[PDB]
RNA sequence: GCCUGGCGGCCGUAGCGCGGUGGUCCCACCUGACCCCAUGCCGAACUCAGAAGUGAAACGCCGUAGCGCCGAUGGUAGUGUGGGGUCUCCCCAUGCGAGAGUAGGGAACUGCCAGGC
RNA sequence: GGGCGUUAAGUUGCAGGGUAUAGACCCGAAACCCGGUGAUCUAGCCAUGGGCAGGUUGAAGGUUGGGUAACACUAACUGGAGGACCGAACCGACUAAUGUUGAAAAAUUAGCGGAUGACUUGUGGCUGGGGGUGAAAGGCCAAUCAAACCGGGAGAUAGCUGGUUCUCCCCGAAAGCUAUUUAGGUAGCGCCUCGUGAAUUCAUCUCCGGGGGUAGAGCACUGUUUCGGCAACAACCCGAUGCAAACUGCGAAUACCGGAGAAUGUUAUCACGGGAGACACACGGCGGGUGCUAACGUCCGUCGUGAAGAGGGAAACAACCCAGACCGCCAGCUAAGGUCCCAAAGUCAUGGUUAAGUGGGAAACGAUGUGGGAAGGCCCAGACAGCCAGGAUGUUGGCUUAGAAGCAGCCAUCAUUUAAAGAAAGCGUAAUAGCUCACUGGUCGAGUCGGCCUGCGCGGAAGAU
RNA sequence: CACAGGUGGUCAGGUAGAGAAUACCAAGGCGCUUGAGAGAACUCGGGUGAAGGAACUAGGCAAAAUGGUGCCGUAACUUC
RNA sequence: GUUUAUUAAAAACACAGCACUGUGCAAACACGAAAGUGGACGUAUACGGUGUGACGCCUGCCCGGUGCCGGAAGGUUAAUUGAUGGGGUUAGCGCAAGCGAAGCUCUUGAUCGAAGCCCCGGUAAACGGCGGCCGUAACUAUAACGGUCCUAAGGUAGCGAAAUUCCUUGUCGGGUAAGUUCCGACCUGCACGAAUGGCGUAAUGAUGGCCAGGCUGUCUCCACCCGAGACUCAGUGAAAUUGAACUCGCUGUGAAGAUGCAGUGUACCCGCGGCAAGACGGAAAGACCCCGUGAACCUUUACUAUAGCUUGACACUGAACAU
RNA sequence: CUUUAAUGUUUGAUGUUCUAACGUUGACCCGUAAUCCGGGUUGCGGACAGUGUCUGGUGGGUAGUUUGACUGGGGCGGUCUCCUCCUAAAGAGUAACGGAGGAGCACGAAGGUUGGCUAAUCCUGGUCGGACAUCAGGAGGUUAGUGCAAUGGCAUAAGCCAGCUUGACUGCGAGCGUGACGGCGCGAGCAGGUGCGAAAGCAGGUCAUAGUGAUCCGGUGGUUCUGAAUGGAAGGGCCAUCGCUCAACGGAUAAAAGGUACUCCGGGGAUAACAGGCUGAUACCGCCCAAGAGUUCAUAUCGACGGCGGUGUUUGGCACCUCGAUGUCGGCUCAUCACAUCCUGGGGCUGAAGUAGGUCCCAAGGGUAUGGCUGUUCGCCAUUUAAAGUGGUACGCGAGCUGGGUUUAGAACGUCGUGAGACAGUUCGGUCCCUAUCUGCCGUGGGCGCUGGAGAACUGAGGGGGGCUGCUCCUAGUACGAGA
């Protein structure tokens, strides 16, 4: 009695793990409230509101970790 | 407040009025082959009544003779001057450290209101139990009516309600039959 | 090749502490301040015009292991597939194999330009 | 720019799969509505006739006498009332038995109630169905009543139950998700079938590229927890030890996502469209919530099986082990499991254990059972057991206690004499006494004592045909 | 149903009796449309029981008992 | 007396008596769409309705809520009347913009408007209600007594462990050898209480409970006996049930209680009379339970309607006069 | 004419009088040797009453209906939508009536942009300042803070301050994420115009993830879209936007509570009750350690704190078998098994003098009470007894008996409900079916077989029946005992 409840879906994740077909803009991960658990980089951008890694050019997606204090940081080279 | 809570009061409200039945039974004259008989028997000393045995020892050598051990000689004698002063009609002997208080055998009179008084005393004590469900039980009515328990939840209440009862008349059951017996020896 | 400044690389064996050391080259601090511009007070910081002064501080170096940090070999836990014994647990075959800890490492290493010797 | 479109071959018959409206596979309600038929049963009432053997009680009124001023009042006799009394007929139904496929869809038998009355009965009539009638039970209204019966609306409706008829061939599920006045129904999605299209598409293995915070571990963080160190008892902090689903400065296996490649796989793959069924799952393995790490329990994940799979195995046993049944064969080999007989195959070989029918049910704990492996201690200055001797003094230690003198209890537990001798190990006394014990000398003449690592047994172990 | 049920009115003999109760008979009408044996447990309907007497049982259920006329006599209570 | 024809005869209904209340006659009411009819050829000592239920002693407190009775001055309010403002259109005025009368129209609702409701007073033999908390006396325990919170009022007389009492076999007394029943009490009345009447009460009762005497096969504890079946014979001649029967015990197994599976033991074949332990025996698609966007009656301040009752407007429907 | 009165007149309110509608269930006449009906006369009442259309109130008298679901049977209690974490086995996702919490908003700044700033906590030192107000230094390092849950994030700070503002802009949208779907979310960039800044740029609301309602039906503003002969207009469309704790939150209606024991129908052992089963926490029984009491003395007898088992036997849990019916408790009747033995039989220990006991071991042959009270079983009591055992057997036993309890229909009380009705409260009353085919028992025959057929008499493999016990005397008033 009054202990339940939960929310939903909200996937939150990597969705172009590694070098990827990375279209025009595909999302490469949308781990929402965050900023340093995948940090903006590289041509790869965007991480707008829902803090969502946007990804620009197409290309393929890096998965770094420069710049001091570890960082995770992600971008979007090409071939 | 809660269920479990009052179920400890109701014990503990029992457990007072039980109490109140002992205090009435050991003061009274069995076979008078009780020492607890004189135990609440605060006697004058140092300017206060000081109860009897904090001051010395009541045992029952045998079913016919009572013993008041005073550690004190003054307050053996003084205990003496305490332990008839009633109807009790006891005759201190004073020889070394203790009294010796032999106990006649109890008339049929005083055998009638002794007899009398534990039955009076036992239902008494029922009464007072019994009437402390009743309020423990409007209590729960109001709880479960309160807090919303499922009619399994309040019954169950009520179960453990009774269960309490029942045991405590046990028990003044008991003492009443036990002291009776004294009386009746 | 020495030293320094700016910009980055890499982000702890690159850090911290402790001691030595460098200077009107470069940096500092510093002089002054109506003024540009500045203080919810203050030329403290920002900002400007610049002596004298000095490396104190800050900083840049050198040594130093007390505190970080890195870190095996081996052994241990766990585990994918197969199999076996059992009350919840574990064993064997076989690949994979931490963590903690031990030995030890270790007082960064770099590329571009510029300025002095 | 983005959406919808752009030589998209249509269309009309015939056969068929589907859907809609209809009874729509078939059989079935409880009911609802309409129009009629019924008071020859029963319930009230109306009109008119009939009936109650016998026996009893004795009211009111009356007459005479008493009495009264007169009335009250009184006593005899007379009289003959009454939901009055007893009790046949008659009416009813309180009890028991028997009957219960009866003699009988309510009775028979032995008892029972009323019996001049709110009585009982024959005859005919009047009340009609959501209506009647009812000394009120929801009772009676034709063996029917919380709305009679007959015919019709009518094949009411039935997300429910049952059942659904010839043969062979190919494929072959689901018991899930999400919605639902939804929960045993439904609808899109998922899974099946069939057709039409499409590319190394899809799968496994190899290597390459990724993020990860589970197992595990650790204790800086958030809590929790000990033990020590600086706190008129403890936070903080220092170090040493643990704990966690909602702890993480560490971190697997692993799955998953993507790239390339070999082989293999009667396109396995993707899309569109016709046809479905299904949306109770069950067991076992592993990861788990709950529950008692209870349940042939319950709820998720995931794999296998059954469901929808026979055969062999486990005695017998949908799920577990093996293994996927096109058919015929009096052939051969193997899996699982087996090889003394029932009962197919070794009374097989080699070394060892076990002695309880363990095998072929069960724990904590208990015991010179017993096989193996390493290791220690004491000992012919005689070990180990047994046997002979000893075990004293201060002191009855102090306290306590009625007493406590080795032996209730508390404290102390030294010293002296020695070959040895505890302020004493148990029994014992009221307390002493007394007995045995430690330990010591001699005897005896070669090993003895317990632990450790391991294997097999024993007890503990009581149930109903 | 050739069914132990239901069905209104009329008549009213003799003995005993209060009697249309009941018992035996008159007139009158009948033996009930399967019979014969046997003489079990047990069911059914009954008769009788030593001693005891409600010990039965939810309960005296059911049985047993009581029974008539005249006279004697009859309590609490009472609305007499 | 009456009643569940066919499990309930009662403590139920009914009744004489009581009380309330409606009813002025073309009565109230009831059947009926209506005409009309019963009430009643009655007329308030009469008739209807409701509740109580001889009789005796009685019948307290509450009108806050609901209903009913009386008042309606004021507040609100139906149909109705339609003042008033807004709009469509268009003659004309105007390159035009826009303006716009009249008429026809769509809309607006002033104003008028009864009952009802609010409101005001009453009504309990109307529906219905009638309390908590704390303190105190010279044994103690107890508390007439005081105080405190709040009611519409706080249950009076009487009665109480009762057809009401859970705890419960309350405690006490009587009966008994022994009494969860019974009788008499106490009062701590879970949760009596005064006409949905309280307490009594002679007589009555196929009424509930308790006790006794008598009586007995009711029983200890059965035994005998007379008759009807049962049994044998002769004639006629059913029934339910029924997948197929070659229709054993046990122990296990198993959709979890086996004649049929496994193991085992046992057992020549078939009748007749008896018994009922099993065939989850026979009989009725469980009546309990739950489910169905099932059913039927029933209640009511569930909803939406409606007969009836009652309001006012206009119509049938007219003439005057006062203010 | 305006503000007021008078007379004319009109008309509205109340109120009186009148007759001529309308009524008359007064009287009389005729129809007519009528009680209806009609016409007439007279009296009464009289525009009232009454009826029609409309209309406000009242309206369980009646009528059609509603009155949810999940639910470890139903009910009760709780829940129903959205957000956060764990359960979630390191991608997404995943259940319970699992463990914990929050939301239904807040903001014209808490938005934007530019520029600048950085905490918490402690120590030390300071008017009042003290535990903690403000000030100075040091340590410290984000442990603060973040509008509100939880999570994650945040120093380039979102955290903090100020200046200027309206990007909380309009039209679109490469491409992705996520859903059955309806939808939902992210979005660089393009066009138009804005704001901040020198500028590079940033701004399509807030650190982000909750702060929510589809459709229909209408309301309002805009628009040459439409406009039914045509011109208009009404209305419809289009765009903007408003209205529902529709919260049972995919929202059945605008509108909905209940009772049934008077009940009924279709279904379910998909689902409770009984008894079987799985289980065995609980229950009962046994064992482990032994602090304690037992004078002393742990283990005669007993045992704390805690440990481990066994049984199927209680209280339960599950819902596997029966809901096209498996009759419930108690009694009666007749049993049958178990042994955790009550009696009797044999023993060990004793805190066993004896006689009597206490406890353990063995043993299932046989035996193991009548009444009172209640329906009871149980239980309490009276009196017996060698003893009055415990339990399995569908809590053995209804196709064997009863029918007292207990669940139909009647009725009543207390009680609750406006009420119908209701109660695991009470009270008085309340139809108990079956001829046995199969098994199995119990008895009794008919066959055939046992190797020629008989009449007999035995043997005895097996199988069953039966197995109780008191008291008195003698031993011996002895052993024993101080005696008793
Ligand atoms: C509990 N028993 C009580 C007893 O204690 C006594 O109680 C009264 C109580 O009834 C009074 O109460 C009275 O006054 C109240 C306003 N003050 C309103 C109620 C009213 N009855 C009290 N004021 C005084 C007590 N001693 O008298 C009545 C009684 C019932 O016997
Ligand atoms: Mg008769
Ligand atoms: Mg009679
Ligand atoms: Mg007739
Ligand atoms: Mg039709
Ligand atoms: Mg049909
Ligand atoms: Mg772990
Ligand atoms: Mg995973
Ligand atoms: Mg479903
Ligand atoms: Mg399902
Ligand atoms: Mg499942
Ligand atoms: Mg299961
Ligand atoms: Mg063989
Ligand atoms: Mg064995
Ligand atoms: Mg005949
Ligand atoms: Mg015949
Ligand atoms: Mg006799
Ligand atoms: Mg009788
Ligand atoms: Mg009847
Ligand atoms: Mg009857
Ligand atoms: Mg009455
Ligand atoms: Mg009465
Ligand atoms: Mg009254
Ligand atoms: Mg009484
Ligand atoms: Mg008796
Ligand atoms: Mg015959
Ligand atoms: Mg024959
Ligand atoms: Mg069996
Ligand atoms: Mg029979
Ligand atoms: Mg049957
Ligand atoms: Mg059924
Ligand atoms: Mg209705
Ligand atoms: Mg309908
Ligand atoms: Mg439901
Ligand atoms: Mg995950
Ligand atoms: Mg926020
Ligand atoms: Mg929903
Ligand atoms: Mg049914
Ligand atoms: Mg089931
Ligand atoms: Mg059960
Ligand atoms: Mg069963
Ligand atoms: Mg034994
Ligand atoms: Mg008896
Ligand atoms: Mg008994
Ligand atoms: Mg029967
Ligand atoms: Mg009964």
């Amino acid at each position: 009695g009054g202990s339940t409840r939960n929310g939903r879906d909200s996937e939150a994740k990597r969705l172009g793990v590694k070098r990827f077909g990375g279209e025009s803009v595909l999302a490469g991960s949308i781990i929402v409230r965050q900023r340093g658990t995948k940090f903006h980089a590289g041509a790869n951008v965007g991480c707008g509101r829902d803090h969502t890694l946007f990804a620009k050019a197409d290309g393929k997606v890096k998965f770094e970790v420069k710049g001091p204090k570890n960082r995770k940081f992600i971008s979007i080279e090409a071939e | 407040m809660t269920l479990k809570e009052l179920y400890a009061e109701t014990r503990s409200h029992m457990q007072k009025s039980l109490e109140v039945l002992e205090h009435n039974l050991a003061g009274l004259r069995t076979g008078r082959a009780n020492p607890a008989l004189l135990l609440h028997l605060k006697v004058e000393y140092y300017g206060a009544h000081v109860p009897l045995n904090q001051i010395a020892t009541v045992t029952a050598p045998d079913p016919r003779t009572l013993v008041v051990q005073s550690w004190d000689q003054n307050a053996l004698k003084a205990i003496e001057k305490a332990i008839r002063d009633s109807d009790l009609g006891l005759n201190p002997s004073n020889k070394g450290d203790a009294l010796y208080i032999n106990i006649p055998p109890l008339t049929e009179e005083r055998r009638k209101d002794l007899v009398r008084a534990v039955r009076q005393y036992a239902e008494e004590g029922r009464v007072a139990i019994r009437n402390i469900r009743r309020e423990a039980l409007d209590k729960l009515k109001k709880l479960a009516k309160e807090l919303h328990l499922s009619e399994d939840e309040t019954k169950r209440a009520e179960a453990e309600i009774q269960k309490i009862t029942d045991e405590f008349i046990a028990k003044a059951d008991q003492l009443a039959e036990k002291k009776e017996q004294e009386i009746l020896g």
